[PDB]
């Protein structure tokens, strides 16, 4: 079910023969490549000194 | 004659990238199958 196109097909049909078609077998998604946390910069460090 | 062929799948509409909301939707057992096959045939008969 993960090796191939043609696997992930016949895994979705439920069937180790497949039509001639288009079949939607499963969703593509782009992870999160990195994380940024941009807050603003501090306007005034408070008065320990 | 026809509408746009809007084919919503629920496994990122109901849950985001959230795993455990994955897992929780996956007790559910088939009814995004089912609704992304609606949707689907939806789209499918609007081409036809």
């Amino acid at each position: 079910c993960a090796l191939d196109p043609l696997s992930e097909t016949k895994c979705t049909l439920k069937s180790f023969t497949v039509e001639k078609g288009i079949y939607q077998t499963s969703n593509f998604r782009v992870q999160p490549t990195e994380s940024i946390v941009r807050f603003p910069n501090i306007t005034n460090l408070c008065p320990f000194g | 004659v026809s509408m746009t062929k809007t084919s919503v799948d629920c496994t990122m509409y109901i849950c985001g990238d959230s795993t455990e909301c994955s897992n929780l939707l996956l007790q559910y057992g088939s009814f995004c199958t089912q609704l992304n096959r609606a949707l689907t045939g939806i789209a499918v008969e609007q081409d036809k």
